[PDB]
This record gives C-alpha cells, structure tokens and sequence, in this order.
C-alpha cells in the first residue's frame, strides 16, 4: 500500500544552536512527497539500507519495539527501555550491552560510522498532516554493527532516506519552522 | 568442534601403521597441528608437528627419521606414518591444535582429541581364562588392553596381561 | 632443554594454598604453559604465556614468574581440583613437558583389612596412606572417602 | 583592550585511561588481524608516554606531540599489531608496499600518532617463530581501516582452482621467520597507532580554574580557545546542544561543562 507524506522527516543534523539563519545542509533525509509504504496491523522482515523513517499512530500501547540484525551479533529495543547486544501478553520474542531510561510517534534511525543514532518526536493528532515538526536526538549507541534488515514487534509507516540537500530556517528561539527542498 | 582419531591398535615389531585425525567444525587450514603421546603411567611426550607451508615440520630426538607427518587441507585430515617400530613406541596418541596470534591464545595447544592406543609386541590376540576365587576374579593371560569386569578392579600388569577384580 | 618440576608428591586439605615449582634449565621468556589432567581423560589448558588465564578456567588459578622460575598457585581448593599438573616450554623444538605433580586428598590414618585367596592373592582393602607389604597393583583414590586398595600375587 | 588572565573549564572526571592494557600486553596480534579498542571517559596523560626513552618512533601527524595535554578529543582508538623492521616506514598516509596495501592502510586525512619500539627480546624464538603472520596475495587493494581475515585459496593463473593447493594456486598467508640473531632490520618492531577526531569525553589533565565574568580575559572550554567578555546569556539551548554560532560562523555561546550554564562571548 502506497500513501504519501508531503512534508515530514526533518531532524536536527548538528548540535549547534542557531537563530534566524537560513542555513544550508547536506545529509540523509526523507525525500519530500514520497510514496511511503503503509502497512497494516503481519510483521514482515524489511529492508534497511541507510535509515528508516518510522511513524505509527497509536491508541492503546500496541507498538512495543524493534529488532535489528543481519541473519536474525544483533540489536534489541523493547518497551523502561531495554537494549541488548515474534510478539510480546507474554515475553515470547526469541529462544553484552545495556541501557535504560491521538498519538503520532515518529522515529528516524541511522547507522553510520560505528554509532547508532535515534531522533525522536511524538505529537497529538485528531492520516499524516501538513504540519511540520523536527526530531531531537534521543540517544547515541556505539555498537558499530552491520544492520541491513529490521523487524517490528507487536503486542504504521515506513519510508527510506535518500542522500539529499536541504536548506533550513530557524526562528528566533532556535527551532525549525520550515524546510526548503533544493533537489526535488 | 572436536578432533577424532582413528588408527590401529596392534602391530608386530618392525612394521608400519597409519593414524588419522579428522577435524570437524572449524577452519582447519589456519592452525598448526601436533602429536603428543603417553606411555602407560608416565608423563606426556611430544612427537611431531606440521605447519602452514607443507614443507616445515619437526620431530623429536628419538623418532626423527622414522615418522612422517603430513596434512591434507581438503579432507580436513592430519596423518602420521610410523615406520620401523620399536618396542617402547607403545602409547596413547593425541592430536592437538595450536593457534597463531590474533589477540587470544597463542602456541599453547588448547583443543585436544580422543586418543588411540597403539600396542607393539610379539604376542598374538588371545582371550582370557577366568578363574573364580573363594570373592574375586583372576582374569589371566589375555592380549591386548582393554577388558571390562562387572567392588574393586585393579590395573593390569605385563607378563613375560593379567588383572584381577575383587567384590567386597 | 630440560625442565625440572617439583614437588613430585603432594597431599593437601580442601581450602589451602599449593605451590608447584617448575624451573627450566636455560632462560626462555614468557613461554610456559600449564596443563591439568584428570585421570583417564585428555589434558586441558589452564595458564598460557606464563601468566594468562584461559577463557573458561575460573579466576582461582593464577601463575607467575619469568626467566627461569615459574610457579602455579591455587587460592583455596575445591573437590574438583585434584589431578596431575604439567608444565610445558614453547621455546625450542622439541617442546619438552615436565614430570607432573600428583595432587592428592588428605584424611586421617585408617587400617587395612587383610584377606587371602587360595589357589594366591593377598587383598589389602581400604587403607591410608599407601605403604608396603610376584608384582603389586594399587588403585586410585576411591572418591567417596578417598581411600586406597591394594593387591599382591 | 588587553586580556588579564586565563580560564580553563574542563569536565570533572578523575580516573586514568587504560593505556597499560594496550602498551604492556603480554603478546600482541599479527598484522593481518590487527586489534582495535575504544577509549572513552577518562583522563589521558600523554606526557608520561612521550617522555619515555623506550619509543624509537613517535610521529604524531595532525597534532604536534607537545601540545597533546591541552586539547579534547572525540573518538579515540588504539590499534596494536606486529611488523618487521624495515616496514615501520609504511605506517603513514600515502605509502605503498605490502603492509600498507594488503594488511593495514591509513587514509589521507589522518589525525593521530604512530608509536613503535624494538621488541626483539619479547617476540622472538630460537627455532622458527611461526605465530605472527601477514597476508601476501590479495586480488585488489584495501579501503582505509579495512580488515580481511579470510584464508581462502588464491588463483594466480587463468585456470580456476578449488580448495586444493597446486600449481599457480597459493595459500595466501606467510609467516615472518623471527629469530633472535636476525640483523637489525628483520627484527620484530611492535606498533601502536592512535587515532582521534577533532561532544568530547576523553581529554587531558589540566587543573580546572574558576569562572570569572564581565571583563576581557582568556578562556578554554573543552579545548576551544579565544578571548572575550563572558557575560550572562539569554539563549535557550535544548539539552543536547552545547556550542553556539552566528552567521559570522564563530563561537559566541558556550555551555560551561562543570556547572551547566549558558554564557555569551562578546569580542573585546
Ligand atoms: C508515486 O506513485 C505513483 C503511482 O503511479 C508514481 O507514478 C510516482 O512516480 C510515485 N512517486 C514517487 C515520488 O515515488
Ligand atoms: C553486511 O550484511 C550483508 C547481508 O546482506 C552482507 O552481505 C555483508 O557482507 C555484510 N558486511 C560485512 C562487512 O560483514
Ligand atoms: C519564543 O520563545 C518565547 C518565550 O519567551 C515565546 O513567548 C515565543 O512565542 C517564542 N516564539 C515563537 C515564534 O513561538
Ligand atoms: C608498562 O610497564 C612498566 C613497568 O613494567 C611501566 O613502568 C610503564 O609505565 C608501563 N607503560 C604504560 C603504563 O604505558
């Protein structure tokens, strides 16, 4: 199933505060107006080339976490976060690292340069609007592995990041309000 | 992963035998391979070794000029070719692997094998003559080891073999 | 090269320290390995390169020393640590082993029970420590109470 | 206006870095499988390493060896392997050979240090030292920082082979024949390559001063220098951001790493 997002996916690409600058930036981004691949809730193993946009509207705590690996070392995230290096009800996911910490949860992952990155945001809504948010970095995980296929877990949406080139605008307070696409 | 040895158990003095060692479950060609024997009730003793190149190998002081170690990296096997055996070349023979330095263990052979008894004597294969006591057994005049008895059991002694086992 | 290992006999109680010494005959380096052999099976690796524990061995064993003096030391024993201990040099070919330190269990003195079988076999059953009386044949430690057993013909 | 004094504000970290576990190990790795280790969240004294008489090669490249106690570093590594005597000159950017083409290759924008010493009395046996190897034949060159532990059989001829060894099909590795009487030049030298990148966690042992404001002084907040008048700031940093810049693209707002507070830098 192929639906479309029309303006999403922008995240802060650097840890430098700015204000009132029209700044030019080249990284991995979600291409604007892209045929995202709306699934239905059953748990397909998926391709994972560069980084995956992951958006899920939600009512009652259905979405739990992800698995990341090659042959299925491998990576686990379970939602209180458990990270270590199927369905969950009871703990029946399977048969050297640790960490711990209406709705529209929107995640963006990456895996570059030995580090694993997560940018996050979740906002209210009443499918995918014209609204424009940004995703703060949430964690940085130095595990440095070969992730090429992921699989969601249960008790949503998937795009793909192409290497693109944007121009961004910060407000007075240092928050992104609009993004200009320069390679559409 | 394990190292299983086949190979004979009994020969005349002055003949030949050919042992084997069939490794299974790892990369065979990246390790060095050694042979270590053990006379009955005595310490260990080093016999041969072969390495990567196929023309670099070593032997002991005694057996050098009588044995011939060679490998074969396709069938994952290691061979030893004993020739012109003497009386005191009787033991249990082991094959062991020594890695090369990548960070972990180095030149301490860590994985070992089963062991295949080699008996070198002029005797011929004979069954026993079990005599009852008055309580225990007197299993006498057999060849070669081993033999089980169904409580104590004593180790067998050579005769110019005969063991005994005594129930309490 | 010619490696010299001592003491040849040992008897200790559960919870002691033991000191095995294995002196070489010309200097080598950190090239020395320590093995354990439970009677019957194959040997097993404990310490490699004179001081490093091998992955799987507990951190109770620890060896040390370099040059010509080498020493293995257990902190406080367990009932599963009773065997023969060997030391191997890795420097020159041929690689010579040692002689072995047989590690026994200690208890109090018990009494032999003498039998005789007519046609002969003289059974000395269940005594400690192992002492004297056409050849003789003695067992290992009967590991429920660590006692010998002997015969003569 | 002339400055008055200097200010340094490092983090409040005290423990030492695991450098003994890299330099003083009992035996290293061979060069075709070179070891690698991350160093993070510690205090690194480079002076005690540099001022030893042991090292017979110490060539830092992007950074000078004297001013290593002052900066702050991100992504520290340490790589340990063993090579020959006349092959230390290839652990450098833009060198060609066998160690630099099939075994261990350094990039062009390299920023680190290359340390070596002579270890003939620790890595050399009287017979043949058959436990340090190096790759001899490979089809192509390497990337930067790319390992290849694959003992598959090579093919130098037009005819194919299999898992056998014969004519014009070779076993790709090879051993150094280290020997305690080799000439100086075939002896085992023992290399450690540091590499770092210039959000920092590991840096040097400069004692932390205390913050003065509202006048023209020097300042050092995590290896970032300058002079300026540290006012009190109004900028609203989201808690992952640390530095801060303007359209003139110079540093103007900094978080003090000891006491979390936003400061402004107005130029003198
Ligand atoms: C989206 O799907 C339509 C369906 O025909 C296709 O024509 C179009 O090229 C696609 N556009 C993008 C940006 O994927
Ligand atoms: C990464 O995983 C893919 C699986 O599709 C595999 O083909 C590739 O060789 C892997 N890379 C490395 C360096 O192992
Ligand atoms: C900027 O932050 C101030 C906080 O005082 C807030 O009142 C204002 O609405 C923000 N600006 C915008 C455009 O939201
Ligand atoms: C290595 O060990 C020696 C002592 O044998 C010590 O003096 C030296 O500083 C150590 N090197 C380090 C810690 O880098």
């Amino acid at each position: 199933a192929y639906t479309n997002s029309f303006t999403r996916g922008v995240y802060y690409p650097d840890k430098v505060f700015r204000s009132s600058v029209l700044h030019s930036t080249q990284d991995l981004f979600l291409p604007f107006f892209s045929n995202v691949t709306w699934f239905h809730a059953d748990n397909p193993v998926l391709p994972f080339n560069d980084g995956v946009y992951f958006a899920s509207t939600e009512k009652s705590n259905i979405i739990r976490g992800w698995i990341f690996g090659t042959t299925l070392q491998s990576l686990l995230i379970v939602n209180n976060v458990v990270i270590k290096v199927p369905f969950l009800s009871e703990f029946r996911v399977y048969s050297t690292f640790e960490y711990v910490s209406k709705n529209l949860r929107e995640f963006v992952f990456k895996n570059i340069d030995g580090y694993f990155k997560i940018y996050s945001k979740h906002t209210p809504i009443n499918d995918l609007p014209q609204g424009f948010s940004a995703l703060e970095p949430l964690v940085d995980l130095p595990i440095g592995i070969n992730i090429t296929r992921f699989q969601t877990l249960l008790a949503y949406y998937v795009g793909y990041l192409q290497p693109r080139t944007f121009l961004l605008k910060y407000n007075e307070n240092g928050t992104i309000t609009d993004a200009v696409d320069c390679a559409l | 992963q394990l190292l299983e040895e086949s190979g004979g158990g009994a020969v005349q003095p002055g003949r030949s035998l050919r042992l084997s060692c069939e490794a299974s479950g790892f990369s065979f060609n990246s390790y060095g391979m050694h042979w270590v024997r053990q006379a009955p009730g005595k310490g260990l003793e080093w016999v041969a070794a072969i390495w990567y190149s196929g023309s670099d190998r070593d032997y002991a002081d005694s057996v050098k000029g009588r044995f011939s170690i060679s490998r074969d990296n396709s069938k994952n096997t290691l061979y030893l070719q004993m020739n012109s055996l003497r009386a005191e070349d009787t033991a249990v023979y082991y094959c062991a692997r020594d890695p090369h330095c990548t960070g972990g263990v180095c030149d301490a052979f860590d994985l070992w094998g089963q062991g295949t008894m080699v008996t070198v004597s002029s005797a011929s294969t004979k069954g026993p003559s079990v005599f009852p006591g008055a309580l225990g057994c007197l299993v006498k005049d057999y060849f070669p080891e081993p033999v089980t008895v169904s409580v104590h059991t004593f180790p067998a002694v050579l005769q110019s073999y005969s063991l005994s086992s005594v129930v309490t | 090269l010619q490696m010299t290992q001592s003491p040849s006999s040992l008897s200790a109680s559960v919870g002691d320290r033991v000191t095995i010494t294995c002196r070489a005959s010309q200097s080598i380096s950190s090239y020395l390995n320590w093995y354990q052999q439970k009677p019957g099976k194959a040997p097993k690796l404990l310490i490699y390169a004179a001081s490093s524990l091998q992955s799987g061995v507990p951190s109770r064993f620890s060896g040390s020393g370099s040059g010509t003096d080498f020493t293995l030391t257990i902190s406080s024993l367990q009932p599963e640590d009773f065997a023969t201990y060997y030391c191997q040099q890795s420097y020159s070919t041929p690689y010579t082993f040692g002689q072995g330190t047989k590690l026994e269990i200690k208890r109090t003195v018990a009494a032999p029970s003498v039998f005789i079988f007519p046609p002969v076999v003289c059974l000395l059953n269940n005594f400690y420590p192992r002492e004297a009386k056409s050849q003789e044949s003695v067992t290992e430690q009967d590991s429920k109470d660590s006692t010998y057993s002997l015969s003569s013909t």
